[PDB]
C-alpha cells in the first residue's frame, strides 16, 4: 500500500530518460546503463508472498518493466557474458513468478502477453545471432522438463520436485498454446503459419508423455487433482485459439487432427477418473467449449466419434453422471443437445418458458440439471450453456448491421423489422430529437449505421432483398481486381433525388452550423458514411453558379487540408466519386472543378494525399 | 523414513498402441463424406488387375479392396510392433496405389482414399515412424504426382471453338483432383513428421533423389503457364518452409546445403516472387478471371483436404456421392459437373482471403528464414528481396489506404500485419545484408522503398489518437468485427476474461487502441517507426540527399 | 466358421435387410439398404473406446440378441443373418469366460 507511489514515480523516472523529443527507441548500445540497476530492482521486487498478492501493485510493476523493455530493446541483447544474452536470464526468472502464480489465470496471461512483446516485437531488431539463442533456450529448458518428468516412473523422484516440475511444464506449454499474434516468428518452432507448426507434434508428444506419467503415478492429493485439471485446461486452450474466429458464428477450426487429439486426451483423462475436484469448473469449461465449436458444423461427427458420452448415462439416479456436479451438469447438457439433434422434428416441442426445444422427457425426471437454471457465478459457464441450448432455435440469424442497431437501439425487432421504412423513421426520430449535444459517441454509431443502411437502400431497383440477409455490401465491402471505379454505376440514382438517407444526412450533419467542430471521429464517420452514399448514389452538383459548394464538398475542403493525416486520406477517397455521374458530369465539368481544386494546394503536409487525389 | 516419494501404479495399463492405431485406421473418415474410408474401400473392386499380390496382400478380381486392407490390418497386428506395422502398411498401400495408377484402362477411384489412409498411417505417432519409410513414401508420392502429369497442366485459355457439347462429367476430374491434393498434403505430412524426429537423423531422409523429385514437383505446383490449383500451392510452399526450418534447426547444416544446388533455390525464389506479386480480392476469389494475378481457389476444387480446412468444403458432399454405397463397383457414380453452384454469403470469400493472406505471410516468412540460412552472400540472397518485397510493401500500404480502411472486413488486421511483417524482411536485409544490396538494384526501387518507409515515419506526428474517448469511436467505424471477436472470446473461450480486475481491461483499452491504430494506418508500432527510420536516415547508402530528405520531412512537419 | 470362405464379419458385410426399414435399439442404427456387418463393426469400434470388457460383452450380447430377435419375428424377411449372428454371439461368449458376468448369461 505504501509502494504504489514508488512505482508511480518509477514509471516517470523511466519515461524521463526518453529523449529530448518524442522519438526514442535507441536500439544500439549507448556509450548510460544505470537503468539496469533499476531493472534488477524490478524483478527482485517481484517474488514475494506478503503483498505481491495485491493486484494493482503487481500489474503496475510488470507494466513498468515492460515499459522499460519496450523503449529499450538493447537490454535483452546486452550480452551478459556467461555464454549468452540476458534474455535467457530473463526467461527463467520470469518463469519463476508465473510458476508461483499458476492458479490465477489473469496473472499468467498478462505475463505471457508481455513476454510475447519482449520476444516478437523486440527480437526483430537482431535476428540471426539472437533468434537462435532464445529459440534453443526454450528447447533446452523444455527438454529439461520432459527429461525430469520421466524419472518419476523409476520411483526415485521427490514430491515437491514433482509439483513444480509439472507446474513449470504447464507454464512452458501454456506460453506456446497462445495465438500466433503473441509469439510471432520469434521462436523457431512456432514459425509456420496456417495453424500447423513444429510445436504441434512436439506438444502432442509431451501431452502423451504427461498422460503416461498420470497413468504411471497413483496419488490422491487434492492439489494434485487441482494441477491435474490444468492440463486439460491447457489442452482445450491449445485448440480453441487456433480457430479462424469469424464474425459472429462459432469459430471454425483449422485442423481436424488437433480436435481429435484434444477430445481423445480429455476422454482418456475422464476414463481413468483423473482430476475429480469439488466445485471446480475447468473440465466443464473444456467440454462446453469443445462442444460449442462442434454444434452443427463439419466436425460434429468428429465430436461424436472421439468424445463418446452415451456410456456414462445412468438414467436411474439423481447422481446422473459420475464425476462432479459441474462436470456432470455440463456433460448432461451435452447429452441433452446430442439427443435433441438426434431425434426428428416431430418428436420435439417448444418450452415457452426457457425458449428451448425439448423432447418427451422421461418416466423419470432426467431434465433438472440441464435447465435448472445454471450454477454458481462462474460467469462464462451460463452463457456457454445458453449458447448450447439456444443455437438450435433457428431464429433470425445474427447479422452485422442488425447487431449494430441492436447494440444501439436495443429491443428493436419485436415488430415487423424487415420493413425498411420504419427503421428509417426510427433513425430519423433519433437523429432529429434525442440529442442535445452529448452524443459524441452515439452519433458516430449512428453515422456508421447511416453508412451501412445506404447500401440496403441501394439494393432496391438494383424487390427481393431484405434486412436480415445483408451481411456485407456487394460493392463497398467485397472488392475485385482491376480499376475499382468501373464497378460504380454512372447512371445510378441521384442522392438528393431519391435516396432518403442522404436527405437525413444533409438534414442533420451537413446543414449543422458547427461542422468545423464535431470531433475528429465524427468527421471520419461522416466521411465514411458519405463515401458509402456517393458510392451507391450520384452526388449532387458541386456548383450552380451562386458560389454554392454543396455542403459536402465543403467538408472535402475542410478535411482535405486538415491537420491530421487520417481525415486527409479519408476525404481523398470521395474526390473520385464526385467525378462520376451523368447529367452532372457528361460534358466533364465536375472533372474541371476537381482539377482546378487540386491545383490549389501548395501546402506541404497535404502533398501526400494530393498525389493520391490526382491518381 | 522418506514417506514423501510419489508411489507408482502396480497395474499400469500401458495402452496397446498398435490397437489404438488399428482403431484410428478403421474409423478414419474424411470430412464431409458419409462413410468411413475403410467403409468406402469395402465398396470398391478393381476389374482389370485380375489378381493383385505384392507380399501376402492378395486381392482377387471381384473382391472388395477394403476387405484386403482390413485383412492385412488384422493379420499384421499380431505379428508386428508399431514401427514395422507402419512401414508394412506404407509399402503395401504404396504398391497398390502404384499398380492402380500405371494402367491404361483401370479407374483410379481407390487412389484418393488410399492416399488419405496412408496419411492417417503416417501422422499417428510421428515418433514411431522410422524415416527410411518416410524417404520411400516421399519418393513414391513425388513420382506418383509425376504420373498424374496432366492435372496441374490444363492450359490458360481454351479454343474459341471449344464447344461445350460434352457429357460434362466431373467424377474423373474429382478423382484426380483428390489424388493431387491428397498427394501434396501427404508430402507436407511426411515432412512434418520428419521434422518431429530428433535433430541428428535428417541425413537418413535427404539425398539427391529427394531434392530432385521435389524440385520437379515444386515446378509443377507453383505453375507459370498453366491454371493454378491453389490447394497444392499451400502445401508446396509449406514443404519449402519445413525444409528451410530444419536447415536452421539442425547441427549438420552443411550436408543439407552441400546437397542443395543453387539452381534449386533460384528456381524456387522466382516462383515465390511470382506468387507474392499476386492479388487477393474477395469479390473475385471464387470467380474465374485473368491468370497469375489473383489467387482464386477455383470452384471445381473446393474441399478440405487432409491437414487444413481451406475452403467451405463444397465438394465434400460429392465425395460420398462418388460411390453407390450398396454395390461393389469400379467405375464412379456419375456426378454432373454443372449442378454445383447455387448467393447467400460473401463471408466465405472473407475466410478465403484469410487463408491467402496467411499464404503470403508464409512466403515472406520463408524469405525471413532463408535470409538466416544464407547470412553470407550467395546467388540467392541477392537484392531482389528489396525489389519484390518493397513492391509488395508499397502496394499493400497504398491500396490499404485507398480501399480497405472502413470496409469492415475481418481480414484488415492480418493484411496490415503483412506490411508490418515485411518491413522486417526489409530491415534485417538492410542492416545485416547490405554487402549484396547492389547499387543498381537499390535504384530499381528508390520510389517504392522510400515511400514505404515514409508511410511509417509519417506516424510520428500523431495528432489523431492522443486520448481514449474518440479512438473507440474510430473502432466503431473500422473494427467492430474484432469487438465481436473479443466479446465472444471474453464470454466463452478465455479463462482469464471473467471477473476482470481493473488491470486486465486497462490492458484491453491499451491493446485494442493500438490495434485500431495499426488498422487506421496512422500510429503504427514505435519499433517499426525505428526500423523504418534507421534505413532512411542511416548513412549506409544515399537513398536521399540532405536537400531531398528535408523535402520529405516537411510533409509531416519536422 | 470352419469350411466357409469368408470371415463371419466379412459375411455380415454382404447382408442387407429389406423389410425392416430402419433398425435401432440402443444407438445401433441399421439403415434399410445398409450392410449389417457395417453396423456390427461400427458398434465394435464405438464400444471399444468406451466400455471395459465385461460391459463390452453384454452390450454386444443384448444388441446382437435384439437384432436376431427382430430378424426372426417377421413374416416375410429372410433369416440369413441369424446363423452368423448366433455364431458371432458364441465367439463373444466364450472368449474370456472369467470376464462374462452371469446375468448376461441368464439373459
Ligand atoms: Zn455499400
Amino acid at each position: 500500500e505504501s509502494h504504489v507511489k514508488y512505482l508511480d514515480e518509477l514509471i516517470l523516472a523511466i519515461k524521463d530518460l526518453n529523449s529530448g523529443v518524442d522519438s526514442k527507441v535507441q536500439i544500439k548500445k549507448v556509450p548510460s546503463l544505470k537503468i539496469l540497476n533499476t531493472l534488477i530492482r524490478n524483478l527482485k521486487d517481484q517474488r514475494r508472498n506478503n503483498i505481491m498478492k495485491n493486484d494493482t501493485i503487481f500489474s503496475k510493476t510488470v507494466s513498468a518493466l515492460a515499459l522499460l523493455l519496450e523503449y529499450n530493446p538493447f537490454l535483452l541483447v546486452m550480452k551478459d557474458s556467461n555464454g549468452n544474452f540476458e534474455i535467457q536470464r530473463l526467461i527463467d526468472d520470469f518463469l519463476n513468478i508465473s510458476v508461483l502464480n499458476y492458479d490465477n489465470y489473469h496473472r499468467i496471461w498478462f505475463m505471457r502477453r508481455k513476454l510475447g512483446s519482449w520476444c516478437k516485437a523486440c527480437v526483430e531488431f537482431y535476428g540471426k545471432p539472437a533468434k537462435f539463442q532464445l529459440t534453443a533456450h526454450f528447447e533446452n529448458t523444455m527438454n529439461l522438463y520432459e527429461q525430469a518428468l520421466t524419472e518419476v516412473l523409476l520411483g526415485k523422484t521427490e514430491l515437491l520436485k514433482f509439483y513444480d516440475t509439472l507446474k513449470g511444464l504447464y507454464i512452458l506449454l501454456y506460453w506456446f498454446t497462445s495465438e500466433y499474434s503473441t509469439f510471432g516468428n520469434s521462436i523457431a518452432f512456432l514459425d509456420s503459419s496456417l495453424g500447423f507448426t513444429k510445436f504441434d507434434f512436439n506438444f502432442q508428444r509431451l501431452i502423451r508423455i504427461v498422460l503416461y506419467v498420470f497413468d504411471s503415478c497413483e496419488l490422491a492429493a487434492l492439489e494434485y487433482a487441482e494441477i491435474q485439471l490444468k492440463y486439460i485446461s491447457l489442452v482445450v486452450d491449445y485448440v480453441c485459439n487456433r480457430t479462424i474466429s469469424t464474425a459472429l458464428d462459432a469459430p471454425a477450426l483449422v485442423c481436424c487432427e488437433q480436435l481429435k487429439f484434444v477430445l481423445t486426451t480429455m476422454h482418456h483423462f475422464l476414463d481413468n477418473k483423473y482430476g475429480l475436484l469439488d466445485n471446480d469448473p475447468t473440465m466443464a469449461k473444456g467440454i462446453l467449449r469443445l462442444y460449442s465449436l462442434c454444434i452443427s458444423n463439419d466436425f460434429s461427427k468428429c465430436f461424436v466419434d472421439h468424445f463418446p458420452i452415451d456410456q456414462w448415462a445412468d438414467f436411474s439416479q439423481s447422481e446422473h453422471f459420475p464425476f462432479t456436479q459441474l462436470t456432470n451438469k455440463a456433460l448432461s447438457i451435452v447429452y441433452f443437445d446430442l439427443k435433441r439433434r438426434s431425434l426428428p422434428v416431430e418428436a420435439l416441442k417448444y418450452d415457452n418458458k426457457f425458449n428451448i426445444w425439448v423432447y418427451q422427457s422421461e418416466p423419470d425426471s432426467s431434465l433438472k440439471n440441464v435447465t435448472s437454471p445454471f450454477d454458481d457465478r462462474y460467469k462464462q459457464l451460463e452463457k456457454l450453456r445458453l449458447l448450447v441450448l439456444k443455437k438450435f432455435n433457428k431464429t433470425e440469424r445474427g447479422t452485422l448491421l442488425k447487431y449494430r442497431v441492436n447494440q444501439l437501439s436495443p429491443g428493436f425487432f419485436q415488430r415487423a423489422g424487415n420493413d425498411f421504412k420504419l427503421i428509417l423513421n426510427e433513425a430519423s426520430v433519433s437523429i432529429q430529437t434525442c440529442f442535445k449535444t452529448n452524443n459524441i459517441t452515439r452519433l458516430t454509431s449512428w453515422t456508421v449505421i447511416l453508412g451501412r443502411l445506404a447500401c440496403l437502400e441501394s439494393e432496391k431497383f438494383s424487390s427481393t432483398k431484405d434486412m436480415d440477409n445483408w451481411y456485407v455490401c456487394h460493392l463497398c465491402d467485397i472488392e475485385k481486381t482491376g480499376n475499382p471505379f468501373v464497378r460504380i454505376n454512372p447512371n445510378r440514382p441521384e442522392a438528393a433525388g431519391k435516396s432518403e438517407i442522404f436527405r437525413i444526412l444533409h438534414s442533420n450533419f451537413l446543414s449543422h452550423p458547427n461542422i468545423d467542430e464535431f470531433s475528429e471521429s465524427l468527421l471520419s464517420g461522416i466521411l465514411f458514411s458519405l463515401h458509402r452514399i456517393f458510392s451507391h448514389f450520384q452526388p449532387p452538383k458541386l456548383t450552380d453558379g451562386n458560389g454554392q459548394i454543396n455542403k459536402s464538398f465543403k467538408l472535402v475542403q475542410k478535411c482535405f487540408m486538415n491537420s491530421n493525416r487520417y481525415l486527409r486520406l479519408l476525404s481523398t477517397r470521395i474526390i473520385p466519386l464526385f467525378n462520376i455521374s451523368d447529367s452532372h458530369n457528361s460534358e466533364d465539368e465536375h472533372t474541371a472543378t476537381l482539377i482546378k481544386f487540386l491545383q490549389s494546394q501548395k501546402l506541404p503536409v497535404v502533398k501526400e494525399n494530393l498525389v493520391i487525389a490526382w491518381t | 523414513l522418506k514417506k514423501n516419494m510419489v508411489p507408482l501404479n502396480p497395474n499400469r495399463i500401458i495402452p496397446d498402441e498398435t490397437s489404438l492405431f488399428l482403431e484410428s485406421i478403421l474409423l478414419h473418415q474424411i470430412i464431409g463424406a458419409d462413410l468411413s474410408t475403410i467403409e468406402i474401400l469395402n465398396r470398391l473392386k478393381l476389374d482389370y488387375i485380375t489378381e493383385f499380390k505384392f507380399k501376402n496382400f492378395v486381392i482377387a478380381k471381384g473382391a472388395p479392396i477394403g476387405k484386403s486392407i482390413v485383412s492385412l490390418l488384422l493379420r499384421c497386428k499380431k505379428t508386428l510392433t508399431l514401427d514395422r506395422f507402419i512401414d508394412t502398411l506404407l509399402e503395401d498401400i504404396a504398391v497398390l496405389i502404384k499398380e492402380i495408377s500405371v494402367h491404361p484402362n483401370e479407374s483410379k477411384l481407390a487412389v484418393p482414399f488410399l492416399v488419405a489412409l496412408m496419411y492417417q498411417i503416417v501422422q499417428f505417432r510421428p515418433s514411431a515412424t522410422h524415416n527410411l519409410a518416410l524417404k520411400d513414401c516421399f519418393l513414391f508420392i513425388c513420382d506418383l504426382i509425376r504420373i498424374y502429369h496432366h492435372v496441374l497442366k490444363v492450359p490458360i485459355h481454351e479454343s474459341n471453338m471449344n464447344l461445350h457439347v460434352e457429357p460434362q462429367i466431373f467424377q474423373y476430374e474429382l478423382i484426380d483432383y483428390l489424388i493431387i491434393s491428397y498427394s501434396f498434403d501427404l508430402l507436407e505430412g511426411i515432412l512434418r513428421v520428419l521434422q518431429s524426429h530428433p535433430k541428428q537423423t535428417y541425413m537418413e531422409f535427404f539425398d539427391e533423389n529427394i531434392l530432385k523429385s521435389f524440385e520437379f514437383v515444386y515446378k509443377l505446383a507453383l505453375t507459370i503457364s498453366y491454371k493454378p490449383m491453389v490447394n497444392v500451392i499451400f502445401s508446396a510452399v509449406e514443404v519449402v518452409n519445413i525444409i528451410t526450418s530444419i536447415i536452421l534447426n539442425m547441427d549438420n547444416s552443411s550436408d543439407l546445403k552441400s546437397l542443395i544446388s543453387g539452381s534449386w533455390w533460384r528456381d524456387c525464389i522466382t516462383r515465390l516472387y511470382a506468387l507474392l506479386e499476386k492479388e487477393i480480392k474477395s469479390g473475385d476469389v471464387y470467380n474465374e478471371n485473368v491468370d497469375t494475378t489473383t489467387l482464386h481457389m477455383s470452384k471445381y476444387h473446393d474441399f478440405f483436404g487432409l491437414i487444413r480446412n481451406i475452403g467451405d468444403n463444397e465438394l465434400g458432399g460429392l465425395i460420398s456421392k462418388l460411390i453407390y454405397t450398396d454395390r461393389l463397383q469400379s467405375v464412379p457414380r456419375v456426378i454432373s459437373k454443372e449442378d454445383i453452384g447455387m448467393f447467400t454469403a460473401p463471408i466465405i470469400g472473407y475466410k478465403m482471403e484469410k487463408w491467402l493472406l496467411k499464404l503470403k505471410d508464409e512466403v515472406l516468412n520463408i524469405f525471413e528464414n532463408l535470409l538466416m540460412i544464407y547470412g553470407d552472400d550467395a546467388t540467392i540472397v541477392n537484392g531482389e528481396m528489396l525489389i519484390h518485397s518493397s513492391k509488395f510493401l508499397s502496394r499493400e500500404q497504398a491500396l490499404m489506404i485507398e480501399r480497405y480502411v472502413g470496409q469492415d472486413s475481418p481480414n484488415l488486421d492480418l493484411r496490415c500485419h503483412l506490411i508490418e511483417h515485411t518491413l522486417t524482411i526489409i530491415y534485417r536485409l538492410w542492416k545485416d545484408h547490405f554487402k549484396q544490396l547492389r547499387e543498381e538494384q537499390i535504384k530499381q526501387v528508390e520510389s517504392q522503398l522510400i515511400m514505404s518507409l515514409w508511410r511509417f515515419l509519417v506516424c510520428q506526428t500523431e495528432t489523431v489518437t492522443a486520448n481514449e474517448r474518440e479512438m473507440r469511436d474510430h473502432r466503431h467505424l473500422v473494427d467492430s468485427l474484432h469487438d465481436l471477436t473479443i466479446k465472444d472470446q471474453a464470454s466463452y473461450y478465455e479463462d482469464a476474461f471473467e471477473d476482470l480486475p481493473e488491470y486486465i481491461e486497462e490492458e484491453l483499452k491499451m491493446q485494442l487502441n493500438k490495434r485500431t491504430g495499426r488498422i487506421m494506418q496512422v500510429k503504427y508500432d514505435e519499433k517499426f517507426q525505428e526500423m523504418a527510420r534507421t534505413i532512411l536516415e542511416s548513412k549506409s547508402f544515399d537513398l536521399t540527399t540532405l536537400e531531398e530528405a528535408d523535402s520529405l520531412y516537411i510533409s509531416m512537419g519536422l
